[PDB]
């Protein structure tokens, strides 16, 4: 199917036909009745109210209108729909919001997972191999007994949550609550984002990880402990923080002052009263460290993809990164193209752009390249293309320099086809 | 002297009219332009059967003018294309347009859910909707070819927006292919809502042949006859023993029936075809004494 299809209780097994993962399945005795099923990913341009994102947080997949607005099934059903987020080892998971009339904007959630019995002697079980295979394969399993207007897929940090609470990701970033400090005993979570040191040499002076606590800008009526672990070395130390809660993005001061900093090996405790957002940064310049640290932020809060890299050619080149979109490309196999390189997956910055440099047959005509990626758009780059060598292989690198070797992103080999010159 | 100064005078007006910053604001303005442009190509055209007086005169600066001819020309033979162009532009735009909201006024046919109250009318809709499907099916797939195929041409002449116009083939075609997937599946509603209803009505026609038996039997012990008691119950029992006949393919059609539903509906099944049955027992007892 490409976007629809009916379905009885005798129940049906249908991947979708245009976009690759997309997969409804349906056991049988599971539906109302023989029922138009729909799963259409639309534009997010052409949407109103989309649902809300942090900073930091980032949209998997497009969204996904469903079939029924508000069919009830008897049994569960899975929505397998593909994403194309960076995951990152749990370094970041995926929360699946939904919208019964796309207006207002919950998370989606089913309290009991089985295998075995959603299916009900279903002859293709064909479950996806196992959860790992999912996550590697970029699939997002959905399972739900009534289908919601719109769901959306999005990549946060992990955010182990309770109602004591220590990280998933890093374990000396132990923050437990106190006893009596809340009113009602309520979830929290706890997001625990590292940085890597290969991308603090970019603007030196170093950091921790950046922790924070999901309700945000909520005062906590008794202190809360909190617990970090400290940068490697390059007053010598100062804790920033930012108090902003939700869609706005933060603002970080310097409060070595207002909070006591409490030495443990390898890490920190301290005492707040308000969740919000905690970071270290060991640097001998104290004026330095509000700018020089949301220089980096903004580094961090970019949202991860697994984009392909697709070259075409034709005698002569334009270059594509992309993600979501039909490969039989109908411009480029119209205007007499040839895909000279598809490249494997690749992590690349949802808004940082991309350069190129070329080691190959014949130079570029004629300043230096670049081109913006973003996520779910079409990215064009054109061309304009000792003659004993055939072949060049071109590669792209998120650092333009000649100073210091910066290792690039994709290294591919290309074949100009040659039908004529210019 | 006076050939420098009346025939460059001449290609002086003469390209700055035909050079222009109005490339054409309609689809029938664009036209009414270029029949203007093909007028002044034709002009230079035939200025060309006056410039063997200038090659007389000056070959009994030169190499200057030998120039400007060409470029007028070329000037010519660039924007005559560029205002091809724009009307070729305006027609591709409204076809899509126009396309979209035909794909637009049958996708409402298509989506409209009625599925009738009863059997009669409901096997209506089979046929007033499959009619649909094809003058549908066929005609749009001659409007997308035509338009299809107006786009192909328009790339392999090399437009200046064709990159659009791969994007609306694209949008067209896609959105078609899905038109017609969404008949199918109207389509197989209807086929389904049909036999559900066969099914009711096939019950109101029974429960009814029945209850007007099971009534009957009193008149036929009951005025009476010896000569016409036997044949007549003898023929009662010529129709009960084909009255199974079709019940045994009501009863063969609830079974295929309870498979394809489930719930409120295969409960409302069971019920309707265990009421029905019911009134087979309550008149297979009294057949007996």
């Amino acid at each position: 199917f490409l976007v629809s299809f009916m379905v009885d209780a005798r129940g049906g097994s249908m991947r979708g036909s245009r976009h690759h993962g997309m997969r409804i399945i349906i056991p049988p005795r599971k539906c109302t009745a023989p029922t138009r099923i729909t799963c259409r990913l639309v534009k997010r341009h052409k949407l109103a109210n989309p649902p809300p994102m942090v900073e930091g947080e980032g949209l998997a997949s497009r969204l996904v209108e469903m079939g029924p607005a508000g069919a009830q099934f008897l049994g569960p059903v899975i929505v397998e729909i593909p994403h194309f987020g960076s995951m990152r080892g749990k370094e970041r998971e995926l929360i699946v919001l939904r919208s019964e009339n796309g207006e207002t904007w919950k998370e989606h959630q089913f309290d009991s997972k089985n295998e075995d019995l959603s299916e009900l002697l279903n002859g293709m079980d064909e479950e996806l191999d196992s959860p790992e295979e999912l996550g590697t394969k970029r699939i997002c399993r959905i399972i739900t007994k009534d289908f919601p207007q719109y769901f959306a897929v999005v990549s946060r940090i992990k955010q182990e949550s309770n109602q004591i609470l220590s990280s998933t990701t890093v374990p000396l970033v132990q923050a437990s609550f106190p006893e009596g400090a809340l009113t009602k005993r309520i979830r929290v979570g706890l997001q625990a984002q590292p940085v890597p040191e290969e991308t603090v040499k970019k603007i030196k002076a170093t950091f921790s990880p950046i922790v924070t606590v999901e309700p945000r800008r909520r005062k906590f009526h008794k202190p809360i402990t909190m617990t970090i672990p400290v940068p490697p070395p390059s007053p010598s130390l100062r804790l920033l923080c930012s108090i902003t809660g939700g869609t706005s993005p933060a603002q970080w001061e310097d409060i070595t002052g207002t909070t006591p900093l409490t030495f443990i090996k390898d890490c920190v405790s301290f005492t707040t009263n308000v969740s919000a957002r905690f970071w270290l940064a060991d640097c001998h310049q104290v004026l330095e460290t509000v700018g020089l640290a949301s220089q980096l932020y903004r580094e961090l809060i970019c949202v991860p993809y697994m984009a392909k890299f697709v070259v075409f050619a034709k005698t002569s080149l334009r270059c594509f990164c992309m993600t979501d979109d039909r490969v039989d490309k109908t411009l480029e196999q119209q205007e007499n193209f040839e895909e000279v390189a598809r490249s494997k997956d690749i992590e690349v910055l949802e808004g940082k752009p991309i350069y190129v440099d070329c080691y190959g047959n014949l130079a570029p005509l004629t300043q230096q390249l670049v081109f913006n990626f973003y996520s779910f758009k079409e990215n064009r780059l054109p061309f304009s293309i000792t003659s004993q060598e055939p072949c060049g292989r071109l590669s792209f690198l998120k650092e333009p320099t000649k100073g210091l070797p910066q290792t690039a992103v994709c290294n591919l080999n290309i074949t100009l086809p040659a039908h004529k010159k210019a | 002297y006076f050939d420098v100064a009346e025939v460059e005078a001449w290609l002086g007006e003469q390209e700055l009219l035909m050079m222009s910053e109005d490339k054409g604001k309609d689809e029938q303005s664009t036209l009414q332009l270029l029949k203007k442009h093909l007028q002044l190509e034709q002009g230079v055209e035939n200025y060309e059967e006056s410039i063997a007086q200038l090659s007389r005169q000056c070959r009994a600066r030169q190499s200057q003018v030998d120039r400007l001819y060409v470029a007028l020309k070329e000037l010519g033979e660039e924007r005559r294309v560029s205002l091809e162009q724009q009307y070729w532009l305006y027609q591709l735009s409204r076809q899509v347009d126009e396309l979209e909201h035909w794909i637009a006024e049958k996708e409402v046919v298509a989506g409209s859910p009625e599925l009738g109250q009863d059997f009669e009318h409901v096997s209506v809709l089979q046929e007033k909707f499959s009619e649909f499907a094809s003058e549908t099916g066929t005609a749009g797939r001659e409007r997308l070819a035509a338009v299809n195929q107006m786009v192909d041409e328009l790339i392999e002449c090399g437009h200046t927006a064709a990159a659009t116009m791969a994007e609306w083939k694209d949008g067209l075609n896609e959105a078609w292919a899905e038109l017609l997937e969404l008949m199918g599946t109207r389509a197989q509603l209807l086929a389904a809502s049909r036999e559900l209803h066969k099914f009711f009505s096939d019950a109101r026609e029974l429960q009814g042949q029945i209850e007007e038996k099971r009534r009957r039997l009193p008149r036929l012990t009951a005025r009476p006859s010896a000569s016409s008691m036997q044949r007549t119950l003898r023929a009662f029992e010529h129709d009960l023993q084909l009255l199974v006949s079709q019940v045994r393919q009501l009863q063969e059609g609830a079974a295929q029936l309870r498979t394809v539903y489930a719930g409120e509906h295969a409960e409302a099944i069971a019920s309707r075809e265990q009421e029905v049955l019911q009134g087979w027992k309550e008149l297979l007892a009294a057949c007996e004494d």
